[PDB]
């Protein structure tokens, strides 16, 4: 029922995130943050048949699910500090944020 | 735990004036169960 | 009791169409709640009228209700025909949790046999969902005296 | 015997009550107190110290009840039926181990007697644990006795399962003549008994507390927690494109009146009108007394530096204020069964014991330095010589609080009476039907028949047909036949688990977007703001059924607001139900026939993932089917057995479904009075008043309920030959007529026994 | 079919992320700019960030109220507390490559009103100057008495520590190619 | 220790919630009897079942009589139990009426009864609250000290 | 109508529950005149007659601006001018304003200005929420008038409010046949012998529809012990 | 009333201006607007 509204939106999420992955191939000092599941029991973002993404970051450990999901009307900028010294440089602003979740 | 006084017993639900003066306890009484009987008359 | 369901089950389905008859008395979305009562308060009494005249003499709950000793044509009708719809203080068993009364009935379903109405007699039996709706009218029969 | 899964799902209900009986809730509570919940007491009252002579220290390393460490045998114990004929208490001594500073050298001494703990029958610390009708025949105790009750000095008493409202959670309220209130009581386990209110005076939100001299409007107490920019307030409380901006808009301009505007100036307005507790030093900064005023409030969550997670928990507390003012249909009742926390004996006898235990070692402290204030008496002085004078306040504290059932605590300063009752040996199930009952709290809503009534959210949680009448009409209730009370496990790892499944964090999400998505609520606290909940919750149960997480959880997920809930708080109800995957269940009658072979019990059913426990809140989302002939391709959680909605004392009614509903609540009040048989040892015991029948008989129309508690092994009453008719007019108003020749043959000749006692007293002279 | 291999070459650099709660991302579908930081300011052991910003002149400024009240012009600081968590690597993306580096903290930037906080300091100073109206010996820790700790002790230690005025730059190709050459 | 016998006043029940004071104790020869000589133990009036609506006792009597004649105890459970149509088949093979409603004579007058009597075994448990320890009688006795009343 | 009807009859309590008053009309037909008098008595709130209220700034003006829907006067059949609204602003003592500052600008528009620390912003906004809740026409003590039909062609007027004096004082009703509840306001309006006959008619009404039947005389002895 | 003061999002306030003008300007921020 309303679970069928969910899978079609997750299809519409992959087709919006392969676009933003491919427009940023020109390495234009562009950054993005995404979360990896810690507490491990490297890999490869890869395209399945007909619009489907998955990562396999362990030797075997598959993580099928990804999603380009949050809304932020903020300015977000990455800076690297080093040893509390003359070490302040703004690297870049952040365009998007996706997440990784393992399948169960 | 609060102490009873004079005014704390002349009033109240059956402290006085209902359980001592208006409604008392009477001698010559008794209280068993009831059970039916057709074979005797009314009164 | 199924021909009373058949008039009832179409009458709930006019929420997409949005029919509202608007009796005098400021209904505000209870016309499809107040009409169902007398619709079910007619099948509760008329089947109680069928069971009386189509019933032989020397019937024992018939011959002490033709008198005035003990009983009624309501109380024998719940024993042979139907026990009707239970009321809870002027309310026909309102919802228990999440727009429903009990987990055995689906979400926001405003039908009878889901809120209050129990169609089968004391002689036939009661089902596990409709047994509890009798155990609430049976509870306010003892609370109200206190 | 061609077995099938249509009418033989009953055969796993004996597999429930065999491994896991009917006095689960009393036996498994005290057994958790003795094993583990003593060691968590002395580890929080260790290291008794003196200030004079600062090189003295005594520390409690570990604590044990029962056996020593030298002999290490089982025990030698006064037997329970030998203990009730002498007006003695049935008890076992507390042993501790200690090391302390004697003098030249410290010394570690074991097995110090400090008291005698009473222990309930059929626990694993008493001699009746796993006996086999030969040890138990030697002890002349009944095999069919339930157990679970103290025999303190004669009389035999039972702690009743109290319940109250859910601590550490909020409830919304409405009133017409008073405005609305927002109670939120919180009880952290150290001295803290605090409830906060979010009240509305004539259209303005406030926040009052019984340690603040006045009320404070909430726009102060959110700039006090860092949320200051005054667009972030409305962005958290209201949302967007709504009427909630219009109701809330009054509280914004009271920042302009008080002229604060910043998080530094925000604090000191609170502690300017705080009721100052007498500190005896008063180092009051006028900067830290307000920073702790956002620590002693709403004791769910504590902070380190940021004050952030406490802020938007106040913002969610005041959003449901505004929604309640928008329509009063959104309010909640405090009589719904999801808002009740049942609490057992052994997790309530532990509130008493640590009151007694700290009162032990602060009388034992001041008895030391009364000797150590001597010049000569500081070298050879030993401390364990004077330990036994203080030991008698543990035993006499415990035995006085069980007999006279009122518990005088200090930490919460609260005087619950009526917490123990003497069990009634009128009949067999009169003493078993008491062991499963509920004693409510009577929160003084005596006008309202709401909580006096019965809720529809009660089907199979606890029994529906047993409730008294008269003075107590709806506040005394009874557990059903299938029921387990949960236990709290831990909230640290599951908070680490939900990050892995793909939730974001509270410190990263923008406040414009937390109302667009849902939100995970952990014990009522938002932490993660998940998106697409239905992939998140369905991947959570597959960790639960296959067994990565413990099974006493609930994933209630409503839709009136945008929130999904988790609850692991323990002390709440549940029952088990078999998972239905799709239009075909997981019944799998090859598993069910292998149960009768005897290797695949009920506990291995939930180990695989065929059955799990649902509470009342996880029945919001589920769609339980009655019978296997009713499966829909949208239908979960087939109901395991439908007559389990009636307890062991309403269960003996034959054909209850045909009968009227007030004629089942009239029999439970009288089944506890029908004379009969009591136990097998009934000619050995000396009780106050014990009714017996000469020749009882088992009934003709039995029930499955009476053979699951072994009622017919010792029945009560006998079956006459009724000829229903009117006769001689002496049977008019439900009186009845029996014959003289049947009474002389022995129809209903009872027998009445009555103790009386004296004591030969020894005087002063 | 296609696959994009990622590897994790980032250490030695505890890089932070901020969150401007004031300026939006896009303005009428058009992406906005970040304002230019005059100087930065960092407090170790308390992880604060007093980022200074300039606000524009007379046209939208109203200096006649700003000068006469607090005498502090053209500086708007905004405080951010460094909050740490696991996960959440930072990824710059090469042609058919994507290279990760761990993010150490994420601080949230709220507008810290500095000048009107300090406008009451001289007002508090002038209180006892119009009303002037008028010994440090050791004691002993007693085991029946307690001392402040936890939340309010961390505010006593976070107001008095070393200031650091950061040399704010905008380089980052040195950070880029150093990561590229490492596998 | 004392034992006693149930004279009138002693309160019986039915396991379905129908209280009753024992009203009279008549002799055996005045009680009715069926064709075989079975004298009933207890007679209860018909005038409860319309108001009390207890169809359980009307079923418990059928599921009980058929169990005696077949030698096997029967189950009355909740939401189930032994059905009715399979229980009149036993009750017609043994020779009795299909609804348990037998016919019997009278012990006062001798001839048959112009109606039919519903006859069978019902479990009557005996309650507490007997009249041997409720009869009270105070003529002129002790008086309290502060009020000088009984 | 049960026990909580007998309770406040014999208590003669001040705050009664549901104090409906019963009034019979003059004519028999609707004729668009049976609910023209329910317009004359219902507390007509101005948020039903207004449509758009906003604050208009030129450079130096602080005035809220109100417009009415003149067609709603045609719709629900009430009768009033435009200037009596401007009367009804200054007849509201809760908004502590000056007496005569009001000026009409046009036919369907009306605006009121304010002038004086920081009085400017605060009391143009406190009054923005306190203007759209004033009574402009109707009796200031009733709650909600409702017209109904009886078992004949004649129709009466049911009004669920306390006041009875001004209800008799209005037009289109006859002050000869107007009963009520709340006995001890008849004792104020209609003397003492009308209070004695009202207690009679209240007790034997709430015992007619419960089935029991005492007598007329057992209430006529109860009426005279009070008055 | 959508009275956001940008760079702080705080509030606006109709202040008594020069020659009695009805300017709007907030405290705790050097900002003004007609
Ligand atoms: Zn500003």
């Amino acid at each position: 029922k309303e679970a069928a509204a969910e899978l079609e939106l997750l299809n519409a999420d992959h087709q919006h995130i392969l676009r933003k992955l491919k427009k940023m191939n020109n390495k234009p000092e562009r950054f993005m943050v995404f979360q990896l599941p810690t507490r491990l029991p490297v890999g490869s973002i890869r395209v399945h048949k007909s619009g489907k993404l998955s990562v396999k970051i362990g030797n075997v450990v598959m993580d099928i699910g990804k999603g380009a999901e949050t809304t932020f009307l903020q300015d977000v900028i990455a800076l690297s500090i080093a040893d509390d010294a003359s070490s302040a440089e703004l690297l870049g602003r952040v365009d998007g944020k996706i997440v990784v979740t393992p399948q169960i | 735990k609060p102490i009873r006084g004079f005014c704390q017993r002349l009033k109240g639900k059956q402290g006085r004036f209902r359980g001592n003066l208006s409604g008392k306890r009477v001698d010559f009484s008794g209280r068993t169960v009831i059970s039916p009987d057709p074979n005797l008359s009314i009164d | 009791v199924e021909i009373a369901y058949h008039k009832c089950d179409e009458l709930i389905t006019l929420f997409n169409k949005g029919e509202l008859e608007t009796q005098p008395g400021c209904n505000e979305e209870q016309t499809l709640e107040a009409k169902i009562g007398g619709l079910l308060s007619k099948v509760r009494e008329e089947v109680g009228d069928v069971c009386i005249n189509e019933l032989d003499n020397w019937n024992a709950p018939l011959i002490m209700a033709t008198c005035g000793s003990k009983g009624s044509t309501l109380n024998v009708s719940q024993m042979v025909a139907v026990v009707g719809q239970q009321i809870i203080s002027g309310n026909r068993v309102p919802d228990g949790f999440q727009d429903r009364s009990l987990p055995h009935f689906p979400k926001n379903s405003k039908t009878p046999q889901s809120k209050g109405f129990v169609r089968n007699s004391f002689f036939s039996g009661l089902s596990p969902p409709e047994f509890l709706f009798h155990a609430i009218s049976g509870r306010e029969g003892l609370v109200d005296t206190a | 015997d061609e077995i099938n899964t249509a009418q033989d799902k009953w055969h796993l209900l004996p597999a429930f009550l065999k491994v896991k009986g009917l006095v689960k809730q009393h036996l498994d509570s005290f057994n958790y107190f003795v094993d583990t919940d003593l060691k968590k007491i002395i580890k929080a009252n260790q290291l008794i110290l003196s200030d004079v002579d600062p090189e003295f220290y005594l520390k409690y390393v570990d604590i044990r009840v029962g056996k020593k460490s030298s002999s290490s045998t089982k025990d030698y114990l006064t037997p329970p039926h030998e203990c009730r004929l002498r007006d003695m208490t049935y008890s076992a001594p507390i042993y501790v181990d200690i090391e302390y500073t004697r003098g030249r050298n410290i010394i570690m001494h074991k097995d110090v007697e400090i008291g005698r703990m009473p222990i309930m029958l059929r626990s694993n610390k008493c001699i009746l644990y796993d006996a086999d009708e030969s040890k138990m025949a030697k002890l002349n105790e009944c095999p069919l006795d339930p157990g679970g009750y103290f025999i303190v000095n004669g009389t035999e008493k039972v702690i009743l399962v109290q319940e109250q409202l859910s601590k550490n959670r909020i409830i919304v309220e409405a009133d017409e003549k008073k405005g609305i209130v927002q109670a939120s009581v919180t009880s952290s386990t150290h001295e803290r008994k605090s409830k906060t209110y979010v009240i509305t005076k004539n259209g303005k939100i406030y926040l009052k507390h019984n340690s603040i001299a006045e009320e404070i409007p909430i726009a102060i107490v959110l700039k006090a927690c860092g949320i200051l920019s005054d667009l972030e307030i409305m962005q958290l409380v209201c949302g967007n494109d709504s009427s909630y901006q219009d109701i809330f808009a009054v509280n914004l301009e009271e920042s302009s009146k008080l002229d604060i505007y910043t998080q530094q100036q925000a604090l000191e307005y609170i502690g300017a009108k705080v009721k100052t507790m007498r500190r005896q030093k008063l180092t009051i900064l006028q900067e830290g007394i307000e920073a702790i005023a956002t620590t002693v409030i709403a004791h769910l969550t504590v902070e380190a530096l940021d004050f952030r997670e406490k802020a938007l928990y106040i913002a969610m507390m005041t959003r449901r204020v505004v929604m309640a003012m928008y329509n009063p249909k959104m309010i909640d009742d405090r009589d719904y069964v999801g808002n009740k926390r049942l609490e057992l004996a052994g997790q309530l006898i532990s509130l008493l014991f640590e009151d007694l235990f700290k009162k032990f070692n602060n009388d034992f402290k001041l008895s030391i330095d009364k000797v150590l204030k001597k010049p000569n008496r500081a070298m050879e002085y030993d401390a364990l010589l004077s330990i036994n004078v203080h030991s008698n306040n543990i035993t006499s504290g415990l035995n006085r609080a069980i007999s006279t059932g009122n518990w005088s605590l200090k930490r919460f300063k609260m005087e619950r009476a009526g917490v123990t009752h003497v069990l009634s040996r009128l009949s067999y199930i009169s003493a078993l039907g008491m062991m499963t009952r509920i004693s409510s709290q009577f929160e003084k809503s005596r006008k309202v028949s709401g909580p006096r009534a019965l809720q529809p959210s009660q089907f199979g949680m606890l029994c529906t047909a047993d409730t008294p009448e008269g003075e107590a009409c709806g506040l005394v209730k009874n557990l059903a036949l299938m029921t387990h009370i949960t236990t709290d496990d831990e909230e640290e790892p599951i908070k680490k688990l939900c990050y892995v499944l793909g939730v974001e964090d509270i410190t990263l999400i923008d406040s414009a977007s937390l109302h667009l998505n849902y939100g995970v609520y952990l014990n009522g606290t938002l932490i993660g703001s998940i998106r697409f909940p239905t992939k998140f919750v369905t991947q959570f149960r597959h960790l639960r059924r296959t067994g990565k997480v413990s099974e006493f959880i609930s994933i209630y997920s409503n839709s009136h607001q945008m929130a999904v809930h988790i609850a692991t708080d323990g002390g709440r109800i549940c029952r088990p139900l078999i998972i239905v995957s799709d239009g075909q269940s997981r019944v799998k009658d090859i598993h069910l026939r292998k149960l009768l072979d005897g290797e695949l019990d009920f506990d291995d059913f939930l180990k695989l993932g065929l059955v799990e426990y649902l509470d009342v809140n996880e029945e919001n989302d589920s769609y339980i089917a009655l019978y296997e002939k009713d499966i829909v391709p949208s239908m979960t959680h087939l109901e395991i057995e439908p007559f389990t909605i009636l307890g062991a004392v309403a269960g003996l009614i034959p054909y209850p479904h045909h009968n009227q509903s007030p004629r089942n609540t009239y029999q439970c009040a009288m089944g506890k009075q029908a004379i009969g048989a009591i136990a097998y040892n009934q000619f050995k015991r000396i009780d106050t008043l014990l009714y017996l029948m000469t020749y009882p008989q088992q009934p003709m129309v039995k029930t499955k309920t009476i053979e699951l508690i072994d009622y017919d092994k010792l029945p009560a009453g006998q079956n006459a030959t009724v000829a229903v008719m009117s006769y001689s007019g002496y049977d008019i108003e439900d009186a009845l007529v029996l014959n003289k020749s049947s009474i002389d043959r022995g129809f209903g000749r009872c027998e009445t026994r009555r103790k009386t006692t004296t004591v030969l007293k020894r005087y002063a002279n | 079919i296609e696959e994009f291999p990622l590897k994790i070459s980032g250490e030695e650099e505890s890089l932070h992320v901020f969150q401007y709660a004031n300026r939006p991302r896009l303005v009428g579908r058009k992406p906005a700019e970040h304002p230019f930081i005059s100087a930065a300011r960092y407090k170790p052991k308390s992880h604060l960030w007093e980022i200074d910003i300039p606000l524009d002149e007379q046209a939208f400024y109203n200096k006649d109220k700003a000068e006469s009240e607090w005498n502090g012009v053209n500086v708007q600081t905004l405080k951010g507390v460094g909050v740490e968590n696991n996960g959440q690597y930072a990824a710059f993306v090469k042609d058919m490559q994507v290279y990760l580096v761990p993010i150490e903290r994420v601080a949230q930037l709220k507008p810290f009103f500095k000048y009107i906080d300090d406008a009451n300091v001289t007002r508090k100073q002038e209180d006892a100057r119009r009303n002037p109206n008028p010994m440090s010996v050791k004691s002993v820790n007693d085991p029946s008495q307690n001392r402040l700790t936890g939340s309010l002790l961390a505010h006593k230690v976070a107001d008095e520590e070393a200031n650091i005025e950061l040399t704010w730059a905008e380089g980052t190709f040195e950070q880029f190619k150093d990561t590229i050459v490492k596998e | 220790r004392q034992n006693r016998r149930p004279e009138l006043g002693d309160k019986f029940s039915s396991r379905h919630g129908q209280k009753g004071v024992c009203g009279i104790i008549v002799k055996q020869e005045d009680m009715p009897f069926n064709d075989q000589g079975i004298v009933p133990d207890i007679i209860m009036n018909p005038h409860g079942f319309p108001s009390r609506m207890t169809v359980g006792k009307m079923i418990e009597l059928i599921s009980g009589k058929a169990g005696v004649l077949n030698g096997t105890l029967e189950y009355g459970t909740c939401f189930g139990g032994s059905k009715l149509e399979d229980m009149s088949k036993i009750l017609v093979d043994q020779g009795f009426n299909y609804s348990g409603k037998d016919m019997l004579y009278s012990g006062i007058t001798g001839e048959c009864l112009q109606a039919y009597i519903f006859f069978g075994p019902i479990y009557y448990q005996k309650l507490k609250h007997m009249v041997l320890d409720k009869m009270h009688a105070r003529a002129r006795g002790p008086r309290a000290v502060l009020t000088r009343q009984p | 109508l049960g026990v909580p009807r007998i309770k406040e009859i014999i208590n003669a309590s001040k705050v009664i529950s549901t104090p409906i008053i019963n009034a019979v009309l003059v004519n028999d037909n609707d004729e668009r005149a049976a609910r023209v008098v329910k317009g004359r008595v219902e507390k007509t709130l101005l948020s039903d007659v207004a449509f758009y209220v906003q604050d208009v700034y030129k450079d130096n003006l602080s005035f809220i601006q109100v417009r009415i829907d003149l067609g709603t006067i045609d719709k629900l059949q009430l009768e009033l001018t435009i200037e009596d609204i401007a009367v009804a602003i200054t007849r509201a003592s809760k908004l502590k304003i000056q007496a005569s500052d009001v000026n009409i600008i046009g036919k369907d528009r009306i605006a009121i200005n304010v002038f004086p620390e920081n009085d400017v912003f605060y009391r143009m906004q406190q009054l923005r929420r306190a203007l759209p809740d004033v009574v402009v026409k109707g009796l200031p003590d009733i709650s909600r008038a409702v017209i109904n039909i009886r078992d004949d062609g004649k129709r009466e007027l049911l009004v669920e409010g306390y006041g009875l004096r001004d209800v008799m004082c209005t037009d289109g009703v006859i002050g000869s046949r107007t009963t009520t509840n709340h006995v001890l306001e008849v004792f104020s309006v209609l003397g003492i012998e009308a209070a004695r006959y009202s207690i009679i008619r209240e007790i034997n009404y709430t015992m007619s529809n419960h089935g029991m039947s005492v007598d007329p005389r057992h209430i006529q002895l109860l009426g005279d012990v009070m008055t | 009333m959508l009275s956001f003061c940008p760079s702080c999002n705080n509030m606006l306030l109709i202040t008594s201006g020069d020659s009695g003008v009805y300017t709007l300007a907030c405290r705790s921020c050097p900002y003004e607007f007609p």
